């Protein structure tokens, strides 16, 4: 899966900045 | 009571940033520690630590980093903290390099490996991964 | 004679098996958290006073938003483990 | 909104990884202490100043006796783990 | 600040005694443990609880208590108190019968599926082995 | 091992009664 890719390598972020 | 705290210096505090890793381990760059890093710099050290700050540090740094601080005396320090940031997995931190056992790492200070330290309190603060679960958050 | 599994305390910033946050603008949830209740109460509150409002402050002051759906509106919350044996003060 | 893993607390009797000690005739270490704790001190204190007081107990005033010298003068230190974002008092 | 504990009572205590095992585990048997739940029972209700206190209970048993403790209507309650008192290694805790994750037992309590105790302190006092090392002493 | 038996069936208690 691609969701679970960015999970394990730490890619996924909060984008609440904006 | 309370830790005593009529020491000279309240204690060492190492702040470990791993922030870019080895292509090889596949992990991603890190983007924003150094802003936590420079908070928690500012932070402990105001509360009174002498902190340094170690950058991309491999798994065998991360160890003699920790080993040689358990060595030394900390006879006239109240205290001792560590902070380490990186990727990370279930009892499990990154290096820029590999993966290390967080148990190995705190091991440095147990008992008859560093009597400096004993009966003063050992703070480890850790920004890591310890898995890929979410929140999904209720009400 | 005292155990040397003693006073020790763990601050996580993330409940075992689960994800830490962070934004590239911001950083850590828990870092900014910690900072933020460190740079008010660092030198007038206990340890485990500290901890547990920072605690609530990631618990309530924090929620993620991403372009993906399946990483949207999520939560978190720190983990504290403590083998101390006496509150901890850092006013000296 | 708020974390499904938050607002619990685990008063663990040992470290993991180690062996948790009981007496046949007095019970568990950390039982006895948590109760002789929870006696005096449980309409004042909060539990964290509660199992902390408890911690103490157990690590300076137990040791193992036993005719095996493979357990003998053996110690302990209980293990709180905390995800609670506030103070908790039992009382008003 | 602190939890809200203005309600009509502070909660329920449920109390998880398990002296004997049965032959097939090979777990022997926990004395001293009915002097513990005595004093645990004592001392809870005295704070103020609903002290309850459960036998010998099966794996099954253990499960179903509190899948139907977290299925009743908190509302009125402050808090939640669980003791758990049997033998254990690593992350479990043993029935009469068997093994069961400590994880399954308080995942009862998570989120939606108890909206009831949300927001309110869940206590988990576990009295259970957790490996086989021993802390030998130090100074 | 008897020490490791004993351990795992939590057998070992302590004898500071007397």
């Amino acid at each position: 899966t691609h969701a679970d890719y960015l999970l394990r390598t730490g890619q996924v972020v909060d984008i609440s900045d904006t | 009571y309370q830790y005593n705290m009529n020491f000279e210096k309240l204690g060492k505090c190492i702040i470990i940033n791993n922030k870019n890793f080895d292509k090889v381990t596949g992990m991603g760059v890190r983007n924003g520690t150094d802003k936590d890093a420079e908070a928690l710099f500012k932070c402990f050290r105001s509360l009174g630590f002498d902190v340094i700050v170690y950058n991309d540090c491999s798994c065998a740094k991360m160890q003699d980093l920790l080993k040689k601080a358990s060595e030394e005396d900390h006879t006239n320090a109240a205290c001792f903290a560590c902070i380490l940031l990186s990727h990370g997995e279930e009892n499990v931190i990154y290096g820029k390099d590999g993966v290390t056992p967080i148990k190995d790492l705190t091991a440095h200070f147990r008992g008859a490996r560093c009597k400096t330290l004993l009966e003063k309190p050992k703070l480890f603060f850790i920004q890591a991964c310890r898995g890929t679960e979410l929140d999904d958050g209720i009400q | 004679k005292i155990p040397v599994e003693a006073d020790f305390l763990f601050a996580y910033s993330t409940v075992p098996g689960y994800y830490s946050w962070r934004s590239p603008g911001r950083g850590s949830w828990f870092v900014q958290a910690l900072c933020s209740i460190l740079e008010e109460h660092g030198k007038d509150l206990e340890i485990m006073q500290i901890l547990t409002r920072v605690n609530d402050r990631v618990a309530r002051h924090f929620e993620s938003q991403s372009d993906d759906p399946h990483f949207h509106e999520k939560k978190q919350i720190p983990c504290v483990v403590s083998m101390l044996t006496k509150e901890l003060y850092f006013s000296q």
